[PDB]
């Protein structure tokens, strides 16, 4: 609009291609306006914070992606509340932590004993379904 | 960091969008020219002329958001890498020292440790007992300090075997 | 016991962090709307430069 | 995939180019 | 010559019907507690058959300055009342063309209203804090036809005045 | 975030360079002067720029010193980002599970009361650990005074802590 | 009494400070004394050079 | 991220640094106008013609040195707000709730608590 | 007890989180090798040219 | 003209002083099991006075490799034989100038000295892993004269073919 208005600019291509160099970082045809280069400025720096939006949310979820490893320990399973566990509901098993006497296994116990719903399985393909 | 051989992808990836922009650009009876547009094609992919063609320059604006993306990936993976540096163990399971020789492995010189390699039956310790008993030099060591004094000395390069409460008291100390 | 044990709140924040969720564009409407103004005040500098260069070409020459 | 869209817009561009090519040397030796 | 300005004419006007369609219903989708459609105005399920308006506007002053923008729809309605009065003088630059300025001036009113519709486009998306409508991407399609039919009324109106400037000499 | 000392070698490769471009463009022009090629250096030194030249060799020197110090600033971004995230990372201790759950910072009682016996006679594992820590530190984390606690814990920028009553402690913040 | 108003501390001003809100100040400082500090040299640098350039033209 | 003040500093340093490279560019006796000099310092701001004067171009490069480590510090700073996202409480203290008016706070209508502030004496 | 509460090694997420060394001249140095190898080829391909 | 070339030795002889100071002592300086400096040759700590061998090389093959280039400094030894070299060759063309090309591989064989001895100040300064010891800024300072006299002397040589060009015409 602009350019044809008032070149080097004139043609529909002109334009389109300095509107993807001033969306990218490098480059082509330099304006000499008022008009095209504050058109340029606020078009430009916009998509300057936008990719570096872009990089920072990249490294971000590649920080994420290293982030804590999967579950080796009890201690692992007290540290957490997302993912329940549960035993078998008849047996020396829940014996086991009913009759322990480390505060870790009997807050496994308590929180299973305490559990909504109940994470207690009849048989050990229940569990296998669970 | 980000690839072990996509880097020789991007490579030919670069030699065809260079033929392809010099084909595009020289073929229409300033910007023609192999080393020309192969230049142009490597100023395209790092940051610092332009064709008027409005045909080859759709490939080099492909091409440049394609590199764009590929550095802001390799910017993010390097802080990725940079930020958690967490080291991982070599070796993690038994059959990791029959895969490999680099790293060397031993026992102590007498008890019944290496009487179990010894009466083995199985083709994995069968295979630890040939490598052991035919070690240069010996990897046989006099006591117990004697071999967490070699494996300290070794700087990944020698392990030891025993039992696992008095690995484990060593490790807690 | 009663109150931290038989409770159902557990106090640690630390393990299981907050996973990938993408980027909201609040963070990105401000921008838009600083553009979408850019855009206007070049128009309308535009418009009134091009009306002042109207009004010399049509006095002058 | 930046590969595959890379490698689209690749081959896109190209026929393009041909297809213009073809359209205008076939006009220009008609033409002239 | 009148290929292209007829062509503008019905690009208008198929835009201001996209646009009136993107105004009427089934802007957006929303699964609500099983799927519901809304068009900016009324929300409606997939009991099941009744509709009713949830534009509510309650449950910084820029959240309220948002808000208000979001309620009944500030932006797009103008946007839509500046396409229609855009093409109200396209249809009078068509015939009798008097002055030879008036069309730079429809078409930056047109330019002018596609920008805001497009301003009204990222307000509604980011006022929506799952799925979409088809009448969004119909918006979205008029705005490619207007941004289109601009440059093609711009580009009559630089060709009248390359011709004018030649006649003039 | 890099260092000290690779800045001067890097500044030593651009005049380097800026001298190879200097050689060889007056050895085969628009980079004819000592500022041009320095300049050309500078502009391919960072991302911007300007002056494109034409022959092989200096297309292959800004191609090895280009792609070189991209690689370099990409890798101060990154170092950079690392150094910020972690100047986010973990608060310091606000609960005697955090003073368990490390090592590096030790910490100390006096040498003898009912603070001492608190632990002592303690029945909680947490704290069962703390007074297994106290009574097998090496050397002793004991004071004799609470100022000689004061002493230890302010010379020792960081690294040290000490456990007393609530006003003893509030009254030496005062 | 003896605990806040006898003591010779102030505010026990929040948690140790403020909040990191954001990154501090000091590296934008020391970037901007060495631009001003590049700048005025380069500005000195093109006064004499302009100086010998006006002496060597205006007398031949 | 890193700033709520210093992008004026960032925006004064540009006139400044435009003010100098045009004066530098406006006093030889084709890179001069002050418009043009604006606008180069603006292409020398972020990334996106080129001064022949062996003067100003000095100020060229550190400026631009300038803006490239405050764009790597931005992005920097950036990854570290996206990084970790531990966001913090506003009110800490009681003297948290006497130092603002905008979230209100209350007690039961009756009870011995609310009879600890009305016969309270501590102004605050 | 006399294992993970007598032993002297904490164990429990003892990989600490700060590790603040800036940068080694180890991700620099391969780099600086084929920097001075091109600046070497170039020279000699433009000697031969 | 003949400034340019006396500017020249004057700046080759310094800078092969400086080279041959840098090889000989205080290289490096570092704190022992006290500070103790080094100059690539032995290490002398601040009992106090002994001096001995300490760059012993030992206590994937990349590692060996670069242990055995650190070892006995080979890059910049060759560095300094070369820079040598250049120097004899410019003292050789400064008297009696019968070749016309002599200048220009003397130049040539002085850049790339400079360019191998700042390969081998990286080497050494990467084999090194507080401070450092005078001679490293002075190899520092005699790579940079050395290369302005590099400068200078291939504009010498361009100006005498620009001279001869002129005279061929
Ligand atoms: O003496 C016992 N020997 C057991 C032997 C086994 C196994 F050998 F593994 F088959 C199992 N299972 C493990 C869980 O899934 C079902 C079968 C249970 C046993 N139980 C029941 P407990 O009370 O839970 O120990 C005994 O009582
Ligand atoms: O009855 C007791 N009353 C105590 C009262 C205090 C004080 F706070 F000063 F009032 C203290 N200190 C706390 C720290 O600063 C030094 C003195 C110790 C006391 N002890 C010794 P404990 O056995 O270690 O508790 C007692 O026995």
């Amino acid at each position: 609009l602009v350019s044809r208005f008032s070149s080097n600019e004139f043609g529909i291509f002109n334009s389109l291609w300095f509107s993807l160099g001033a969306f990218m970082q490098q480059g082509d045809i330099s304006p000499r306006s008022l008009s095209g280069r504050i058109v340029g400025g606020v078009w430009w720096f916009f998509t300057l914070i936008i990719i570096s939006s872009y990089t920072a949310n990249l490294a971000a979820f590649l920080t994420v992606e290293r982030m804590v490893s999967p579950i080796e320990s009890a201690e692992d399973l007290a540290k957490q509340t997302e993912i329940a566990y549960g035993t078998l509901e008849a047996g020396s098993t829940k014996e086991f932590f009913r009759r322990s006497k480390i505060a870790v296994f009997e807050k496994m116990w308590t929180y299973m004993k305490s559990a909504e719903p109940s994470v207690f399985v009849r048989t050990t393909e229940e569990g296998m379904i669970r | 960091p980000l690839a072990y051989e996509i880097w020789m992808c991007i490579v030919f990836a670069y030699i065809g969008v260079s033929v392809v922009l010099f084909l595009v650009s020289r073929f229409s009876p300033n910007e023609f020219g192999i080393f020309n547009s192969l230049w142009f094609s490597l100023g395209a992919f790092m940051r610092q002329i332009s064709p008027r063609s409005l045909s080859g320059r759709i490939v080099g604006g492909v091409w440049w958001f394609f590199t764009l993306i590929i550095i802001s990936s390799y910017t993010a993976n390097l802080a990725a890498f940079l930020t958690v540096e967490r080291m991982v163990s070599p070796i993690e399971s038994a059959e990791d020292l029959s895969k490999q020789t680099e790293i060397a492995y031993g026992t102590l010189d007498s008890g019944s440790t290496k009487e179990f390699f010894r009466r083995s039956k199985i083709a994995v310790f069968d295979k630890m007992w040939t490598y052991m008993r035919s070690a240069e030099p010996s990897v046989f060591v006099r006591t117990t300090a004697e071999g967490v004094a070699r494996v300290r000395k070794s700087k990944g390069k020698y392990a030891y075997l025993l039992e696992s409460t008095m690995n484990e008291y060593i490790e807690q100390r | 016991k009663w109150w931290y044990d038989k409770g159902e709140c557990g106090a640690k924040d630390s393990g299981s962090k907050e996973k990938t969720s993408a980027l909201s564009l609040s963070n990105v409407a401000g921008v838009f709307y600083i553009l979408v103004g850019g855009l206007g005040l070049a128009m309308l500098v535009a418009l009134i430069e091009f009306c002042y260069k109207s009004r010399a070409e049509a006095k002058r020459m | 995939g930046v590969f595959y869209i890379l490698i689209g817009g690749l081959g896109l561009a190209m026929l393009v180019a041909l297809i213009e090519f073809c359209y205008k040397s076939r006009s220009e030796s008609k033409r002239m | 010559r009148g290929v292209q300005m007829l062509l503008t004419t019905v690009g208008a006007f198929a835009a201001f019907s996209l646009m009136t369609i993107a105004v009427g219903t089934d802007y957006w989708l929303y699964s609500r507690g099983v799927m519901t459609h809304s068009g900016l105005w009324r929300t409606c399920c997939l009991f099941k058959g009744l509709c009713k308006q949830i534009d509510h506007f309650p449950e910084d002053t820029a959240e309220y300055f948002l808000r208000a923008v979001r309620a009944s729809s500030i932006f797009p309605i103008l946007s839509v009342i500046l396409l229609f009065m855009g093409g109200l003088c396209i249809a009078a630059s068509e015939f009798y063309k008097t002055r030879h300025n008036i069309i730079l001036s429809a078409g930056i009113f047109f330019v002018s209203a596609g920008l805001s519709n497009i301003i009204g486009i990222i307000v509604y998306i980011s006022a929506n804090a799952y799925s979409y409508g088809w009448s969004f991407y119909f918006g979205a399609l008029s705005f490619i036809i207007a941004e289109m039919v601009g440059v093609l009324a711009v580009h009559m109106f630089i060709d009248r005045h390359k011709q004018l400037r030649a006649t003039a000499r | 975030p890099l260092a000290y000392e690779i800045w001067m070698c890097i500044v030593f490769a651009y005049i380097g360079v800026s001298v190879v471009l200097f050689l060889v463009s007056r050895f085969s022009p628009n980079e004819f002067g000592i500022f041009n090629s320095l300049w050309f250096s500078l502009g391919a030194f960072m991302q911007q720029g300007d002056i494109s030249p034409r022959s092989l060799s200096g297309r292959i020197v800004g191609g090895v010193w280009w792609f070189f110090t991209l690689i370099i600033i990409s890798s101060y971004t990154a170092n950079l980002a690392a150094f910020l995230t972690v100047e986010r990372m973990v608060s310091p201790i606000e609960s005697a599970e955090d003073l368990a759950k490390q090592t590096e910072i030790a910490y100390g009682t006096l040498d003898s009361g009912s603070t001492k016996e608190f632990f002592r006679r303690s029945k909680i594992a947490v704290y069962e650990k703390m007074w297994s820590y106290m009574k097998s530190a090496e050397p002793s984390v004991f004071t004799k005074t609470t100022a000689d606690g004061v002493a230890r814990v302010r010379k020792s920028k960081g690294k040290f802590a000490f456990l007393l009553e609530s006003t003893m402690n509030e009254y030496i913040e005062q | 009494k003896w605990w806040y108003d006898k003591g010779e501390c102030g505010a026990k001003d929040s948690g140790s400070k403020d909040k990191t809100s954001a990154l501090s100040l000091s590296n934008v400082a020391g970037v901007f004394y060495i631009l001003v500090g590049g700048l005025g040299l380069a500005m000195m640098v093109a006064l004499i050079e302009f100086c010998y350039k006006s002496r060597a033209e205006s007398k031949r």
